[PDB]
């Protein structure tokens, strides 16, 4: 088989909670 | 205790020099256990445990002195043993059992027990190539422990070597020769050249043993094409016997091997000792590099065409130009050049042979700056011969002389498509001997341009030959045109009744028909120690011309070269020899990269052939 | 070598066998520019005792 | 032999493999049916030594022939800025060659050694250990010891060797040699891990009765591992029964039920989850094998009851619901709480099959986390700090070298945002107490605890950087503080502090040598 994957969050020193609802939707 | 080293201080008083205390159990216990005679026993009974209790005991033994000359007496008994009713002796018996405690007792005393094994080894043989077998496989073991040994071990044996006349005189059996074949190859092989290859001791003596035993008719092909594979450690600090050398490995090529293989196919037993000797010979040469060697090979190589799978020796021709030393290789390269140069009568075909099948591959892959002394060297006497030795032309003779030119003019082509013009130019040229050494280039290309082109004489005693040769010709204009002169406005042959591209292409031929490891080392050890394209090749120019056209390519819309204007008036005329067109034809083909602009223009010539012509044979072959 | 085998197979039945005589010219043109006077010894020695051999049957 | 030694491996002409010969050593274990026939044909066997079978002296010539080619051969590692804790890492072949060719041995011999009766093996059963043992005493660290003395004592039961050994002299030796090195390597099991730790797990569970009845509590928590990871690995179930039953049938129940309450729930989750060796037939095989005791002996797997808060973990892990969130729609905002999904949601993240229930699972924990921090600017999580990161720590060193990657720039974002001002006083002093109180601590996840060593070294770094040391010096917490925690944890009786002490000050080596 092989890997399913849907976000890599974007990095930084802090997170963004500027990220939207659909993001949180999908999981 | 032995390690303390106080075993005298409680060491019972010892009546003799010898080791009584410990020798008389010795042979009490090994000599009466192991026996079945003398008590009717099979065998009597012993243990695993028993053994290794009897190597510690052995080894204690060895810590005593004096007892070298009693494991010799002890060892030298061919009493036979009865088993079941088979016999065997039983001094050999317990060696073959214990070779392990005996060849570290040996090591630890070596040139008194060696003197003594080899003047009582006249009548027997066998354990003595055992315990040396040990000897060897241990110390090579040890190799990486102590050095010293095997050469020492081979000092005593060569400071007495003499007694092994036993041995290798021809009289004895064949078994006799070729075990004390092995046994001096393997001493040999742990041995480094310069403890015996220096002129010492034995070393002219074993030499002589080595030669008159490759002289002895006793011996037949196999043994001797066995034996000649210790010649690495003879090519050198050899002076008088290369001569030697040379006549008797002749007489024995002479009175041993045809000059065709195949005429006995696969499975003759003499065609496959025939393969498995110049494969020993090949892989010791290889490891030598001796030009005597190499002069001998490069003649029983170049005798016949396609007769001794010459790609094999290709291969070692690449092989020893990717290494050897700079110095080495040149002598080598002037030592295969003195006869090819000579006037050795040699049929054409033959010498051409000489140089092909081998010069070619071996400058080709061979490192420079060492090719460059032996070109100052040469260069002097090869334009001397270019540049004479045209006169006669009524025998084959000067058929072999312009063969040579050939080869002249092809070896200039595969040298000079290797070297830029720095130390070879005008007027800056360190390597020209012809004018000063320190100027001049441009004369060359006149005399290899004026030897190209030449008005087709109506006779020609030599069509293929002047052919190849004009061709060779054109292939040395080919390099000096990649290294010299790469500007623009190039050169094309033919400019006004000379025809030279007719002495270049054969006719009246069917063309182009219908379509590392501690085990891996223990395991050499041991080894050791048992001694154990069509369409492409109907021309030659192909690939310099595809090389010349992604040259200019390098040097670079509907612009059109002159040179390929008229190889558009070429090919559009049909009268021209369809032969000629085609060839042309081939060449365009392997270059359309170039014409993908032009071919447009290129349109009407190949258009204009081949409409409701022949291509070799009838429309469908391996061209289309 | 050939020389030699052929010398067997015709004394064997006492007969011509020209394909003798094209072995021992191979063996023979072989001596024009090498020195192989050895060999050259050993074929001119196989030519006389074929020559024997000729002397013997109607050869 | 040594040639063999270069096969191909394999893992849990064309280039040959070993298995390509191993029907042939049976076949030469087993040539009796071949060598009948030679001297059925042959009449030498008159004035012959022997016509016997063979077979034993074949068995013999391989064994003295794998002895000192064993002997021959040696095998060693090497190591190698940064330390590394435990002594099975940083681990590096100094010939990797020999570890190679000896993995080809041991599993070509693996199949052929136990196929033939050990009557042959009998005069080596001591003396080929003996070496062995050593070879085991310099090089403790090595799977081929267990796993070949396990189908050793599998033959020696099939000759059965230790059968009336003194309280014959050689016996007594022999018996008491084994005894010693089968406790002292019971007590060296915990440092073992996978390929290592299973090895070893199948030697110290087939060794015979005349062993278990000397002593049975200190193989109580290595029958209990090896049936949790029987359900992992079936054989280790099979081994593990057989060697109840070996023991069991042999010894009184006298000695052992004293151990029976922890002896046997290991075995509740095999039958509890389903309807060459499988599960099913393993079920089957305890099935049987239970029935077989009475009542009161058989009731002592529901001994496993004192943990019942943490099977529960039904504790509300923020006893208020704190994770309000209204779903976005067109005409209707439900209003969800997020609390009661964690224990469950924990389970998948760390137990979940098809491998990508996982990941799925770590992006709605992302999500999550993040939502809760984003809700966080209007009450105290407290209780859910403590609860929940530990699992989160305890997910930082799985073997999925995806998971630490997702996960580690968070664990460094959240060491940033930590040690920042804002966020240095009365709320990261239950995420500090909770991380460092767990992971370093734990008899297990030596992984766990070098990633807490890093993830402190690095949360040197702006812990001066974010914070005046005026400010370090307001604040309750400050390096005096964690100066006393540390002292604390380092004088505690358990080694396990003791060596995170050590451990931890090894990695701010390089860091804490700066500070003047």
């Amino acid at each position: 088989a092989q890997v399913v994957l849907y976000r890599s969050y974007r990095h930084g020193d802090l997170p963004d909670i500027q990220i939207k609802h659909s993001s949180l939707i999908t999981p | 205790l032995h390690r303390a080293g106080l075993l005298h201080n409680i060491l019972p008083s010892q009546s003799t020099d010898l080791h009584h205390s410990v020798g008389t159990e010795l042979l009490s216990l090994v000599y009466k256990g192991i026996a079945p005679g003398d008590e009717r026993q099979c065998l009597p009974s012993l243990d695993l445990s028993c053994k290794q209790l009897a190597s510690g005991l052995l080894e204690l033994a060895f810590a005593f002195g004096g007892l070298c000359e009693r494991l010799v007496s002890l060892l030298l008994n061919p009493a036979v043993l009865s088993t079941s009713v088979i016999h065997f002796s039983h001094g050999e018996y317990f060696y073959s059992l214990f070779s392990e405690t005996i060849n570290t007792e040996l090591l630890k005393n070596l040139d008194l027990a060696v003197l003594e094994l080899m003047q009582s080894s006249v009548d027997n043989t066998k354990m003595v190539s055992a315990v040396l077998n040990g000897m060897l496989d241990q110390s090579f073991r040890e190799r990486a422990n102590q050095k010293h040994q095997g050469l020492k071990l081979a000092t005593t044996i060569l400071q007495h070597w003499k007694k092994c006349d036993s041995w290798w005189a021809k009289d004895s059996p064949l078994e006799t020769k070729m075990a004390v074949l092995a046994l001096l190859a393997k001493i040999l092989q742990i041995d480094s050249s310069v403890s015996f290859n220096t002129s010492h001791g034995s070393f002219p003596e074993v030499f002589t043993t080595y030669i008159s035993l490759l002289a002895d008719t006793k011996l037949d092909l196999h043994l001797k094409g066995q034996a000649v594979t210790l010649l690495p450690f003879f090519t050198s600090l050899t002076g008088g016997s290369l001569e030697e050398l040379r006549r008797v490995l002749e007489q024995l090529i002479v009175a041993h091997f045809p000059m065709q293989s195949r005429e006995f196919p696969p499975g003759t037993p003499r065609f496959n000792n025939y393969v498995d000797c110049m494969k020993k010979f090949l892989d010791a040469l290889e490891l030598s590099q001796s030009p005597m060697l190499l002069e001998l090979m490069t003649e029983v190589l170049c005798r016949e065409q396609q007769h001794v799978m010459e790609e094999l020796f290709q291969s070692s021709f690449r092989r020893i130009a990717r290494r050897g030393s700079c110095v080495t290789q040149v002598g080598l390269l002037e030592s295969v050049y003195e006869m090819f140069r000579k006037d050795d009568p040699r049929l054409s075909f033959t010498r051409q042979s000489f140089v092909d099948r081998s010069l070619l591959t071996l400058l080709w892959h061979c490192s420079l700056d060492a090719l460059r002394e032996f070109f100052s060297t040469i260069v002097v006497d090869a334009i001397d011969v270019l540049k004479s030795r045209f006169t006669k032309l009524n025998e084959s003779t000067f058929d072999t002389q312009i063969t040579k030119k050939m080869g002249y003019y092809k070896i200039l082509d595969v040298m000079y498509s290797r070297l830029p013009k720095d130390d070879v130019h005008a007027k800056e040229s360190k390597i020209n001997q012809v004018f000063h050494g320190s100027e001049l280039t441009k004369t060359l290309i006149k005399l290899c341009y004026d030897a190209f082109t030449e008005n087709m004489a109506g006779e020609n005693q030599l069509l293929e030959r002047r052919r190849l040769y004009h061709c060779a010709a054109y292939n040395c204009a080919i390099s000096v045109i990649c290294c010299v002169f790469n500007e623009l406005k190039f050169y094309q042959g033919f400019l006004f009744s000379e025809k030279p591209e007719k002495n270049l292409l054969i006719f009246e031929n069917l063309i182009d028909l219908k379509r590392d490891s501690t085990l891996s080392e223990e395991m050499s050890q041991f080894d050791f120690s048992t001694g154990v394209m069509d369409e492409l090749n109907r021309h030659e120019c192909m690939a310099p011309l595809t090389a010349l056209v992604k040259h200019m390519h390098r040097s670079l819309p509907r612009d059109l070269p002159s040179w390929m204007k008229f190889l558009h008036g070429k090919l559009g005329n049909p009268i021209v020899p369809l032969n000629i067109r085609l060839f042309l034809a081939k060449l365009v083909i392997n270059t359309e990269e170039v014409f993908r602009p032009y071919a447009k223009h290129w349109l009407s010539p190949l258009l204009q052939l081949a409409a409701s012509e022949n291509n070799g044979g009838e429309g469908i072959h391996y061209m289309v | 070598n050939p020389a030699e085998n052929f010398r067997v197979l015709v004394k064997q039945k006492k007969a011509s066998f020209e394909e003798a005589s094209n072995q021992l010219i191979n063996h023979i043109e072989q001596f024009l520019d090498t020195n192989e006077t050895p060999y050259f010894m050993k074929s001119i020695d196989c030519i006389r005792a074929f020559r024997e051999e000729a002397i013997k049957f109607s050869e | 032999l040594i040639r063999i030694c270069s096969k191909p491996v394999v893992l849990p002409w064309k280039v040959p493999t070993y298995k390509d010969y191993v029907d042939l050593f049976r076949h030469l274990l087993s040539s009796d049916q071949m060598m009948d026939s030679i001297l059925a044909d042959e009449a030498f066997f008159s004035v012959n030594s022997s016509s016997e079978s063979l077979n034993h002296l074949l068995y013999d010539e391989f064994v003295k022939s794998v002895l000192k080619i064993v002997e021959k051969l040696d095998l060693t590692l090497e190591i190698q800025m940064i330390p590394t804790s435990d002594p099975a890492a940083n681990l590096h072949p100094a010939k990797p060659k020999d570890f190679s060719a000896f993995i080809n041995l041991v599993e070509f011999c693996r199949e052929i050694l136990p196929e033939k009766q050990a009557e042959f093996f009998e005069p080596w059963v001591y003396s080929f250990s003996y070496e062995l043992i050593l070879q085991s005493t310099r090089l403790p660290l090595i799977s081929g010891f267990y796993k070949l003395l396990s189908i050793t004592v599998r033959n020696a039961k099939k000759i059965k060797y230790f059968e009336g050994v003194s309280p014959d002299p050689e016996k007594y030796s022999c018996f008491a040699l084994f005894v010693k090195f089968g406790k002292e390597v019971a007590v060296k099991m915990k440092q073992y891990k996978d390929e290592l730790l299973a090895s070893c797990l199948t030697f110290l569970l087939s060794l015979p009765h005349n062993i278990i009845e000397l002593d049975v509590r200190a193989y109580v928590p290595a029958l209990q591992m090896a049936f949790k990871l029987g359900l992992s690995y079936t054989p280790l179930a099979e081994v593990g029964l057989n060697a109840l039953e070996e023991w069991s049938i042999y010894i009184d129940r006298h000695v052992m039920q004293p151990y029976y309450k922890d002896i046997l729930p290991c075995l509740d989750g095999y039958l509890k989850t389903s309807a060459a060796i499988s599960l099913e037939e393993i079920r089957i095989r305890v099935v049987q094998m239970l029935g077989s005791l009475g009542g009161q002996i058989n009731k002592n797997l529901l001994t496993v009851t004192s943990s019942d808060e943490m099977m529960k973990s039904y504790v509300a892990w923020d006893r208020e619901k704190r994770l309000s969130f209204a779903v976005p729609f067109r005409e209707m905002k439900p209003v969800i709480f997020l609390d009661v999904f964690l224990p469950r949601v924990t389970e998948l993240a760390l137990t979940a099959s098809d491998r990508q229930t996982k990941v799925a699972a770590c992006e709605l924990l992302h999500s999550m986390v993040m939502f809760m921090l984003g809700k966080a600017t209007q009450p105290p999580m407290y209780q859910l700090y403590k609860r929940t990161f530990p699992v989160l720590l305890r997910l930082a060193c799985d073997v999925d070298q995806v998971t630490r990657q997702l996960y580690e720039p968070l664990v460094m974002q959240l060491i940033h945002w930590f040690t920042n001002n804002k966020k240095f006083e009365s709320q990261d002093t239950v995420a500090l107490l909770e991380a460092i109180l767990d992971g370093i601590v734990d008899p297990v996840d030596s992984t766990l605890r070098d990633f807490c060593g890093r993830c402190i070294r690095e949360f040197l770094k702006w812990s001066i950087k974010q914070i005046t040391p005026q400010q370090q010096e307001k604040s309750p917490v400050n390096t005096k503080s964690l100066f006393k925690r540390l002292y604390s944890l380092a004088l505690h009786p358990n080694a396990f502090k003791r060596l995170g002490a050590s451990l931890a000050f090894n990695n701010i080596y390089r860091e804490f040598r700066e500070e003047e």
